[PDB]
């Protein structure tokens, strides 16, 4: 279901961090 | 007599001795620890610069008035509770670092009791993988 | 899994965020405040260097094991209770700064709860005269 | 009467600070 916005965004940033650190 | 500088002195003395504390703490770190700490400063500055607007939006979510420290902590930790990859740990830590930067007028305690206990434990879990990620 | 770096991460994260807090605090000081704070760093370093042995002797008096934070606080504040000239305030502050430097392995709280409340109030009293003394 | 040693010494240092800052 739906995380609070803050957690939702930290996960978004997290994914992006993962993608470039590759 | 003249009291008009009393609060300034009190404020500057707290900042001053908190900083000496940090120095005292850094001094007893060995070189490996100093190198990891430096990697933490740099990675977090990089993330804060590159996701500035994301973080500003997130910041405005928790910088409202109708909210306690426990609620702020709950909002921030929620990502890690289900997803504890080091990338999210770094994002979470960087956000906490941004808040510390912005709450200069607040008591230091109201930033530190966000981080302490549950969040710092959650990040420190599998710390090796976290260090490996940023080192 | 691999837990052997967990405590290192936790330790470095506390040092890191406490430092960002200080930076956040310094950033909101105006130039006059920044100039006074700088005078405090310099005066205290001068006093700590010039009365090093005095301070070492005093340090060994309160670095024993059979002593609480309230007792340490009582020993340190005693000079000010009867003599509150700025020179003694500077000596007292410089000594507290030395302790902060030396207790890097202790929790920051056990240095800060020496300074906070009664001692910082006693020094901040007539803060103008104190500022005038070091500026 | 007699201060604890720490306070006694801080007062000593205090006097000396006063003397040179003149």
């Amino acid at each position: 279901s739906t995380m609070g916005q803050v957690g939702r965004q930290l996960a978004i940033i997290g994914d992006d961090i993962n993608r470039r650190y590759d | 007599a003249a009291i008009e500088f009393d609060e300034i002195v009190k404020k500057l003395l707290n900042i001053y001795i908190n900083d000496i504390c940090t120095t005292g703490e850094k001094r007893l770190l060995n070189n490996y620890e100093k190198s990891i700490l430096d990697r933490i400063y740099k990675s977090c500055e990089y993330i804060k610069k590159n996701y500035e607007l994301d973080f500003n939006s997130m910041y405005n979510q928790i910088n409202i008035n109708n909210i306690t420290t426990s609620d702020i902590k709950s909002k921030i930790i929620e990502a890690l509770l289900i997803d504890s990859r080091p990338s999210v740990k770094l994002a979470t830590l960087s956000f906490i670092s941004l808040i510390a930067e912005k709450w200069g007028e607040k008591n230091r305690a109201k930033i530190m009791e966000i981080l302490s206990n549950e969040i710092v434990e959650k990040i420190s879990n599998n710390g090796k993988d976290f260090i490996d990620f940023i080192d």
